[PDB]
């Protein structure tokens, strides 16, 4: 078949940036390429078709480039909603081939992260399960480190955390992390808190509640 | 209006087949070339077939040819997806597009196949109350599910901004938990009602948990 | 005592373009109109009994401009007119591509040349007929499907000209058909398929 191979994996810029990805495919494809936007959990859309013509509605800012076997896609102006995963697609002959890839993302100014923290519910209880769940949102840089504390002591072992990917209007993350005991042992302990240290803070945050209180 | 629904995801065992259907609305498949794109998770998009429904022509790459059956119905205006043997890395999301030979300008929302042994299971749905600052925090914390995925609205679509639902995390269990948030004014809280519509539907399961202070 | 026509419609392929109507008249005749507008009505076909007029002469003038007809009903040679408009017709639109034909499909070396023969139509331009493909330019895509007839599995490949260059196993025999399609229509976008072509 023909191979397509997109460059770079994923790139990193600032709003207002020209941002540049291109796709080399190993024979002549005769401009049968388009280039497709997905955002996150939603299927791709087209922005550029046949090598050169932008999609009705599309935004000016995209256009693509090239003929033969390399082409290019541009956005002259990145704004904070071209988040996204950008591909392309040869369509010239069967089979048709995507490219790899290119992951888009926002660079910003850095934000701290505003913390929460939330007890187990008593329906939840009844169970004999205890979710303790901590909540970092919208802040940038990504890198971000939670620690929990039962009683003041260090937790490990028994918490998971996922991240949402940069939102596609502040270019923030958020984090939720949560902290799984048996309800035995959650009636052990007093002071449950998480301990949050992120680049935006001068010092860690603390949220923390008393169980019961 | 055209539109584009799949049906037919969820669990396939090791071995076993997915079966799945497109049903499209306000137009006639006959009149495009409709074709099945699959994502596995956090992965590139990836072309299975086309199938021209004038006269049943269909294409497949050659990586699914032995392994797979694009069919479609005209008179049922809906075009289908078999595809046999699956191993884990057939777990992905299925997209039916539609093709006008420039390019694909219209697609379902996909539906993911999850391969693997384990059995259906619903979740449960907790309140992650709002401790009551200027902004507070408020979700849902939907536990304990299998397969994915899970969606989660607030106030049935009418409450978006501010809404952050995380990837679901896998635990040690086997099973999945996710949970979604909102900020929202604190002089809210117990004026303004929230609720987070959750749905699970390889168990069936549908719940709607008020969230108060 | 006449008769209003009703059913009013465009039957038209590679723009040679007919109006058909109900009913078959009995003791009545009818006039049909065309414009492009409002006052340029041109009476087409006089007090006819037939239930259809070809208008194509009058449409091949500008294949995309949008027309309007009506069809007027008098009574016959034995013993106010009623009249009803026809649906909108944009030629360039809505005609229907007829069934493509493959020219010759020669096989050099390792690939097979297949051509498409290109239509001519009614449509003239400078004292000559045009081709479909002068019509339409870049607008009219042609769909090439392929296999071996010692195989299954079909393949396929599109060219927005005349013809295919595809690349072909050696000493084997492959089949092949072709199909138009315009992109960027909504509704009558592709031809029937063209009669299959086998080496050999």
């Amino acid at each position: 078949d023909i191979q397509m191979t997109q460059s770079p994996s994923s790139l990193s810029a600032s709003v207002g940036d020209r941002v540049t990805i291109t796709c080399r495919a190993s024979r002549d494809i005769k401009s049968y390429l388009n280039w497709y936007q997905q955002k996150p959990g939603k299927a791709p859309k087209v922005l550029i078709y046949y090598a050169t013509s932008l999609a009705e509605g599309v935004p000016s800012r995209f256009s693509g480039s090239g003929s033969g076997t390399d082409y290019t896609l541009t956005i002259s102006s990145l704004q904070p909603e071209d988040f996204a995963t950008y591909y392309c697609l040869q369509h010239g002959e069967s089979p048709w081939t995507f490219g790899q890839g290119t992951k888009v993302e926002i660079k910003r100014t850095v934000a701290a992260p505003s913390v929460f923290i939330f007890p187990p519910s008593d329906e939840q209880l009844k169970s004999g399960t205890a979710s303790v769940v901590c909540l970092l949102n919208n802040f940038y840089p990504r890198e971000a480190k939670v620690q929990w504390k039962v009683d003041n002591a260090l937790q490990s072992g028994n918490s998971q955390e996922s991240v949402t990917e940069q939102d596609s209007k502040d270019s923030t993350y958020s984090l939720s992390s949560t902290l799984t005991l048996s309800k035995a042992d959650y009636e052990k302990h007093k002071v449950y808190a998480c301990e949050v240290t992120h680049q935006g803070l001068s010092s860690p945050v603390t949220k923390s509640f008393n169980r019961g209180e | 209006e055209v539109q584009l629904v799949e049906s037919g995801g969820g669990l396939v065992q090791p071995g076993g087949s997915l079966r799945l259907s497109c049903a499209a609305s306000g137009f006639n498949i006959k009149e495009y070339y409709m074709h099945w794109v699959r994502q596995a998770p956090g992965k590139g998009l990836e072309w299975v077939g086309l199938i021209d429904p004038e006269q049943g022509n269909t294409i497949y790459d050659p990586k699914f040819q032995d392994r797979a059956t694009i069919s479609a119905d005209n008179s049922k205006n809906t075009a289908y997806l078999q595809m046999n043997s699956l191993r884990a890395e057939d777990t992905a999301v299925y997209y039916c597009a539609r093709d006008t030979a420039a390019y694909f300008d219209y697609w379902g929302q996909g539906t993911l196949v999850t391969v693997s042994s384990a059995s259906t299971k619903g979740p449960s749905v907790f309140p992650l109350a709002p401790s009551s600052g200027g902004t507070a925090a408020l979700g849902c914390l939907v536990k304990d599910y299998f397969p994915e995925p899970v969606t989660v609205s607030w106030n049935s679509g009418a409450l978006t901004s501010g809404v952050h639902t995380f990837p679901a995390v896998l635990q040690s269990s086997g099973l999945y938990s996710l949970s979604s948030v909102v900020t929202v004014p604190s002089s809210s809280l117990g004026t303004q009602t929230y609720i987070c519509n959750v749905n699970h539907k390889p168990s069936n399961t549908k719940v709607d948990k008020k969230v108060e202070p | 005592n006449t008769v209003a026509a009703y059913n009013l419609t465009w039957k038209s392929t590679n723009f040679k373009t007919i109006l058909e109507w109900e009913p078959k008249p009995v003791n009545q005749v009818y006039t049909v109109q065309i414009s492009t507008k409002s006052g340029d009505w041109k009476s087409k076909c006089f007090y006819t009994t037939d239930t259809e007029c070809d208008l194509t002469d009058e449409i091949v003038k500008d294949v995309k401009q949008t027309y309007l007809a009506r069809v007027f009903s008098y009574p016959a040679g034995n013993v106010e007119p009623l009249y009803e408009n026809s649906p909108e017709f944009t030629p360039y639109l809505e005609t229907n591509l007829g069934q493509p034909t493959i020219q010759s499909f020669e096989q050099v070396g390792t690939k097979v040349n297949v051509t498409v023969e290109d239509e001519r139509t009614l449509v003239r331009r400078n004292n000559t007929f045009l081709s479909l493909r002068d019509v339409f330019g870049k607008d009219l895509i042609y769909t090439l499907y392929y296999w071996k007839s010692s195989s299954s599995g079909k393949k396929t490949a599109k060219t927005n000209t005349n013809e295919f260059l595809i690349d072909v196993d050696k000493g084997e025999n492959y089949c092949f058909s072709v199909q138009a399609v315009i992109p960027s229509r909504t509704v009558n976008r592709k031809s029937t398929d063209s009669p299959v072509e086998c080496m050999g």
